[PDB]
């Protein structure tokens, strides 16, 4: 409810510490669903200065050491590291000093360079490649940095792109290595390295990479069966999701008769960890002002985007999806589109329902209740559910 | 150098910039580092915070050379009046020798003790289906399970009587070939 | 604010107990006015299973033993017993075992039979009748069960009805006995039985019963003076209220030129305990969709129903009446009808006013304040009343 | 009877029904009652709750005959693991001998103690103009006053300057005759 | 939220004391800005009876003795004393007995007489005048009573007025004495009296008094430079403000082509203590129903009144001014006028902004945000400010 | 006077009036004052509150004459049963001798102690830029500063890039002459 300037909140360490404590509490409460809202209010404070960034990241690293739920703080720290990156702040020096990355001179050097520049160069890629091919490769956790892996996404699956054919296998291998290789440790000593899945994963990435850069895609439908099989690899599904994003999000795309969106249903079915990104994309395309499209074309397109949400919902990502439809209803979107979402959802769901679902789906039902599965759902809820306190 | 403290003000005194300025590695001459112990007392907090954070941007070679001088400065900062300078000096005290930051920060530090105290309890309260780091989104199941354990299945909020309209769409696009 | 499924709330005794504690607290807070709202949320939980019904009713019987206000819990228990009945659950076995009804074999047997079937039969009526005619009749509290007395209402005052003339006096006597007879007790020993009012009460019921079953009523106005005198007996007033209900509530009734509603004013004037039922009826008829009636006829009819509310209000049932008019204003009803209620009420009331009345009647006054007694009331309130905290 | 416990499952195991099924009096044979002590340990809570509540639906004659067997079952239920079975066993323990339920339920029973504790105080707070039972609506004043005491008059929220429009309507309908 | 009658709150001393404690707390919280709202709810209770007025004023005098902030209670007491006056209650006897005014027989006598009658008479004015001309004059704090000084305002600066020329210098001198004379005390003993500013202040008042009573003003613009110089004296600025008030507030004034409003800008620039009165006047003229004025004339006139608010705002009375524009926006005024206030304010302000200002000016910005300095302000706020808790 | 207490009821017993009625000074005869000690016990609180407050409306000459009789009445009021009468008697006890009210009111007076206790703390919390009395609006700076100290300057909520439209309007009206 109260507002505060960034400068004031950072001037006193005492004051900054208190806001950090409540902000972090809120983000941990909001879960991954409300992450996109609760994050920037914290990140803006933390990224005010390099010293403020240092202190907050030191606090988050210590919390991340907790066996029970410490991973959730590591997520928050990575979200903030991305905020700094997108605002032109270089936080690679801090990120590497923050962990055990500095324990390996050569690799940490090459990794920090690329993280500072924000792109992948063949020089530092070869240095990493040779080391992971040797009899004694560095810990795989070193190349499993979100900021690093993303650089591969925009270099391998982005419409384009500038890349060297004599180095392409090195880019693919390092990515596939980060995605599939499994190490075993005992008392901080690495016992074995499992590379069984490295061959098939590397092939999956290489296959889809060749398809994406090609485009024209009209050849996509022909190799769809191969494409679906590769999507089962999470690293590949991320790539396809990003590729579909860059393809569709770019203006002057909707002049065709859409296979790009159809792939999203396969992504959702295979990978629950990608559901909040799939939805994030679907709501980005749902709120775009298509000035080049015809009115009837805008309506059907939005219906198409809703069909993706209903599919996503049917994969077990229901509460955040239902929540979004209620938000644009109470606050814009025409009534016909909201009624279509209700119709389609009520056509595939059945009791028992949880109270958490009813608490969100019943209110959206009784705002403009004129449309029988609707009244039957209301009758069920009235019979089987109770308000407390 | 004459008035080396005045020169640091004209280089890092910019209130607008709160992060390391471009080409900060060239501003921190080895000779300058040895001159900081002479003029540190009069420096503002802003400049000190740019100075201390600047040590992270120096190559491992340059750091190891004047690690003795760096330890002397970081010690000076640990006796400063500004709470921000003190906090930063406690995080960097492990750096010039190990190249890694210090994460043991609770010793006689009420702020840190209050932060970690309250949040360690909060972190443990949300261990049920806690959000995972971003790298997990890129991993095959076996690497994922090794690193973060089995994923909690989605809560079943209802029961599917029939498959949605998207199920028919998959079969169609598979028939076209 | 939070919602809960019935199944979940009943699975754990610990959890069920906590909800019972807060639900009962709320109902006791809401008074008889907010009873119709706060009851079903509790009743649905309690009536989930026979074992849940048993536990809750055992808890309520123990609370009912409190000399100070225990009667209010007995009311709640009876409201829940009715909920179970209306949902097809048989809770007669529990109800009788709950009290000292089981102390009298013959009577308790006949009483449970009829309570289980939900109707009155001449067989079990005769068994009760003979016992209450003997020199040593059972305690009158035994036939003073709400569920039992209601069976008399739909058998004596309902449009109809199926009844035996050779048994009619037995039905009338038992009802009049429950309504008028007064026993004296000392150390759980009955000292005397007062039947002084049994003759006149029995006659009052018999008189109005003959009038109601007759109908056509066009003969009602002729015997109106007799009818008003009988209404003074509460048991008869209940009958007339139920009869007026069944008469008017039945579709295709409003084709006549209404004496049935006029009787309600006499009910209200004589019996304060029947005010929440009178209002409950008036709001049921006020919310009916009369598709057979003309628009102008619908308007005047609703004005007529409002005239009953203003009369009821003038009998000291003001706060629940004022509260209802504010509810349909803030949330439907046309402005003209709301303005008529304001006009009529302000034409008969005068200072001093209580703060409780002003807190409800002043807000309804200043929503669309264009209609002088209105501004004069506002001037009085502004001069004599203060907001706190 | 062979597998008499399996047969009770096919009769009362219905999760849909949570109340006494129609013709429950015929399902509880006297011989069956004597067979319940043999197979009770394996029964589910749902069936036990239908079994125990079933004793209330038996005629006074049938109950008095196997009151010894009923006491044995109710005792068994008072040693059960389910808190619901335990609570029901404490209410029915007075029934087979007296035909009335037990309302002394506070002995070593935290739930009941917490319920009655909190509500007895709440009941006493709302003794002012407390709502009366439904039977009171049917009573003449003298019976009403004997049973529940004098009624509290309605609060006077204002003062009537004139009589409403309904007062004239009564005089008219009285003039028509 | 809860409402209470005045009678009930005053009948029990215990109850009255509790309401006094919370009411006073609220008024002290509301500051001078929310004073006009939080005052009448307290004053109505206190002015119920003379005994209630006595008790409350005794409590406030004791609180006023606190060196740290006691002056704020003296303000509240004076506001209540005015409430009693405007409601026809005479509280002069209590007011004088409340302080050390009763220590000086002659003066206190004359001062109470005029305070009781509510006007200035030459008889009691001469008694005061002779005493303040003698070698040993009474304490100046005696004539520094708000209720007294106001009597001078309506006698010297009101359109008119009835006054004696042989006494006019006595009226002027006493006023100028109260405004400029400075006494020094040591251990409740008056050491010296400084009258250095008495001559110039007396002249300033006399000059503007002659101008105001004259009128026709069309001669006002000619002597504007003299008028601005006099306004620098606070006592004179009060007079001009009151005079402008009586002039403009009187119906049938807006038939001319306005210098009266232009003087308000000079008042605001010179005296921060008069800002809440300047705004109080501006909002009184902004809410007047000018039935004699043309629609276009009503629009431009309201724009003119807004120009005064923007000037006032630019003098450091911003938060109460911004707050009023948001109140009439959320609750009436046409959109064009609200957009003009936004335009003019955003044309003269620049970073840094306080969070208190943003918390009020940002919400008013994003209600109907279509009008670039607007979006640039929003961009600044989004970059530099954070919501907490 | 016969039934002097009955006569006071017909003069001050009006429940509508709660302040001193017009010509209250003429109602309080010196002889009446000496008659109040005879009939005070039976008087209502309302009349006593009009009686006690009435002493403030009497001229200093009339008060000083029967100050002994006034002290006797005020003493009687300090032994009354009504808390309002008691409170008023404690405020006026200093009046007949000094002509000023008593502001020492905390002695064995829970109400006053609770009022002043809570508010003295509240008054001190809002000493920052506290609102001044009304007379301060009429004072020249030197008198103002002597009496209330330096004024706190307005909070700077922004920074003026240019002067508003009202600045040009002042120059115009100054050019017209
Ligand atoms: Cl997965
Ligand atoms: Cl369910
Ligand atoms: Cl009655
Ligand atoms: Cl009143
Ligand atoms: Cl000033
Ligand atoms: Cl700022």
């Amino acid at each position: 409810g109260e507002i505060t300037s960034v400068s004031t909140a950072c001037q006193q360490l005492e004051v900054f510490s208190r806001v950090l404590r409540t902000s972090l509490a809120t983000i941990l409460d909001g879960g991954e669903e409300n992450l996109e809202k609760n994050l920037p209010e914290f990140a803006k404070m933390v990224c005010h200065g390099e010293h403020t960034y240092l202190f907050a990241q030191a606090m988050m690293s210590v919390l991340a050491q907790e066996e029970q739920g410490g991973s959730a703080v590591r997520r928050i720290a990575q979200e903030v590291q991305r905020f700094a990156q997108e605002k032109g702040h270089d936080a690679s020096q801090i990120t590497l000093a923050l962990g055990t990355a500095a324990s390996y001179p050569r690799a940490c050097q090459a990794l920090g360079a690329m993280l500072s520049k924000g792109a992948l160069n063949p020089a530092d890629i070869t240095v990493l490649f040779k080391m992971f091919t040797s009899m004694d490769p560095p810990p795989v956790e070193l190349i499993r940095v979100p900021a690093f892996l993303d650089l591969f996404m925009q270099s391998l699956f982005k419409p384009g792109a500038r890349i060297n054919q004599d180095h392409k296998h090195k880019y693919i291998h390092i990515l596939a290595y980060a995605a599939s290789v499994v190490e075993t440790w005992k008392k901080n000593k690495r016992v074995s390295i499992n590379k069984d899945e490295l061959k098939s994963t590397s092939k999956a990435v290489e296959t889809v990479h060749n398809l994406c850069c090609n485009e024209n895609a009209s050849e996509l439908v022909a190799e769809l069966s191969t494409l679906y099989q590769c999507i089962r690899f999470p690293v590949v599904a991320m790539g396809v999701l990003k590729w579909v994003d860059w393809t569709v999000s770019e203006p002057r795309y909707f002049q065709l008769q859409p296979v790009h969106l159809a792939l999203l249903d396969e992504i959702s079915t295979c990978h629950q960890l990608l559901h909040p990104q799939v939805l994030q994309l679907l709501v980005k395309l749902f709120e775009t002002e298509h000035s080049a499209l015809d009115v009837m074309e805008q309506l059907e397109l939005k219906k198409t985007l809703l069909d993706r949400m209903v599919h996503l919902l049917s994969r077990g990502y229901v509460l955040p999806v239902v929540s979004y439809i209620r938000k644009c209803l109470e606050k814009d979107t025409d009534i016909s589109l909201i009624r279509y979402f209700v119709t389609e959802v009520l056509d595939v769901i059945a009791p028992p329902y949880t109270s958490d679902f009813v608490q969100l789906f019943l209110p959206i039902l009784e705002n403009d209740s004129i449309a029988d599965p609707v009244t039957e759902f209301i009758a069920h809820c009235k019979s089987n559910f109770i308000m407390v306190n | 150098e004459s008035d080396t403290g005045l020169w640091l003000h004209n280089k890092l005194g910019a209130t607008d910039e709160l992060w390391a300025p471009p080409s900060i590695a060239s501003l921190l001459t080895a000779a300058v580092i040895d001159n900081i112990r002479l003029c540190f007392h009069g420096l503002s907090s802003a400049v000190k915070l740019k100075l201390l954070l600047g040590t992270l941007h120096l190559p491992r070679r340059t750091v190891d050379e004047m690690k003795g001088a760096l330890m002397e400065i970081i010690q000076l900062a640990s006796l400063d009046s500004d709470p921000w300078v003190l906090m930063v000096a406690d995080i960097l005290k492990s750096f010039p020798d190990t190249g890694s930051l210090n994460l043991e920060l609770e010793e006689q530090n009420p702020n840190v003790q209050d932060i970690l105290g309250e949040l360690r309890e909060k972190v443990g309260e949300c261990e049920a289906s806690a959000m995972l780091p971003l790298e997990c989104q890129y991993l095959n199941k076996n690497a994922l399970t090794t690193l973060a354990g089995p994923l909690t299945p989605p809560v079943k909020h209802f029961q599917l009587k029939r498959k949605p309209k998207s199920a028919t769409l998959r079969a169609e696009l598979l028939q076209k070939s």
